[PDB]
């Protein structure tokens, strides 16, 4: 845990 | 060396330096040997990526010009920023096409290999295609996928992925590019249904994931 | 011109090749002119995803050093990796401090604009500090802690505690003083009291201070 700061066509 | 190139490839995609990843098996495919099954699959994912910031750029550029009919100023600027991603676009599809014509698809040793790398080679001319020379990227993509389409119909299972996947990537050409979309989802159910007739503890996955893509394809063109 | 680059800049960012929006309005502060509300947001936004993607990088790669202990050439290309997306990081954090020190904070004639520059200047300095091995360290942290401190004792002067430029400030001074100075204590009073503050003069840009106030508390449950 780090500290807090301030429809298409598919493919392959 | 091949080892440390490999390595690096494969650390470079862990930090998703993409950059990075596909320098490194140009390198490796500049030496001549034929690429494993691993090394095929991480020069495949380093270009893919490279190539997607640049069509996911270049379409959201594209729309936002057409909303620009009031203003000309901006949509030269707006034409003028497209035109640049055109060009970094075009670059990095025939630095692939050079790589895949000059190092890879000559030494094609194995089938299976022969494949592959064929229909990488429809796929960056269907980049291009994206983007008078029309139609001689159009037919020059749809050469590639005919002639991987006979060879793994001939000599391959309907449930191997490589299969599996060529019929997708084909099938998506003729909708996008072509405007043809009854002629694609034929291929597209065919090589679905040929598949759910009849496969590896090492090849589900990549096999039945490729099937919910064709039939979400066909659920998407038939609106 | 302004307008010209800034306008680029929009469509970089929509582009998301933030490298292209950074470079345009590292132009328009080269300009000498002060940057406008809209002007250092773009500035900020831009380098802030041109300096996340090689700390990102830094993690993972670092992260693989440690873990890859026994395996000498596993460990070796990543320390290699490692240090050659340290001096990626290090370039883009010295860009941006010269950019601040030279144009950015002298010019600022609000305590609004130099509240926001300072603690940029703070950050970039933590984020030199997430990085430095040693002799170095000591005056990054330093430094750091100097344009924070200047930042703190402006906004809480001039700002109220729902302004979100504080709120923000005292969020990322916290987590300086959490992670990089390891005094756990003083990151849980600073949040807790820039929190409590907010509320009680409770007791627009809301959205903004509504957010930061979340990040505060979940930042103390996290460190609790």
């Amino acid at each position: 845990p780090r500290s807090n700061s301030w429809p298409r066509s598919n493919s392959t | 060396d091949k080892n440390e190139l490999v390595q690096k490839a494969k650390l470079a995609e862990q930090a998703e330096r993409y950059d990075d990843m596909a320098a490194c098996m140009k390198s490796v495919t500049e030496q001549g040997a034929e690429l494993s099954n691993e090394e095929r699959n991480l020069l495949s994912v380093a270009y893919k990526n490279v190539v997607g910031a640049r069509r996911s750029s270049w379409r959201v550029v594209s729309s936002i010009e057409q909303k620009t009919e009031g203003a000309e100023k901006k949509q030269q600027m707006a034409r003028e920023y497209r035109e640049k991603i055109e060009t970094e676009l075009r670059d990095i599809c025939n630095d692939v096409l050079s790589l895949l014509e000059k190092f890879l698809i000559p030494n094609a040793s194995q089938p299976e290999s022969k494949v592959f790398y064929l229909k990488m080679k429809g796929d960056y001319y269907r980049y291009l295609a994206e983007v008078d020379d029309k139609k001689g990227i159009v037919d020059q993509s749809q050469q590639a996928y005919q002639e991987a389409f006979e060879i793994s119909k001939k000599e391959m299972q309907p449930t191997h992925p490589i299969r599996l996947g060529l019929a997708l990537n084909f099938s998506v050409f003729y909708y996008e590019i072509l405007n043809s979309p009854e002629k694609a989802c034929s291929l597209a159910k065919t090589a679905f249904d040929e598949a759910i007739a009849e496969l590896s503890e090492e090849s589900y996955k990549d096999s039945t994931l490729i099937m919910q893509l064709l039939r979400d394809n066909l659920t998407l063109w038939t609106s």
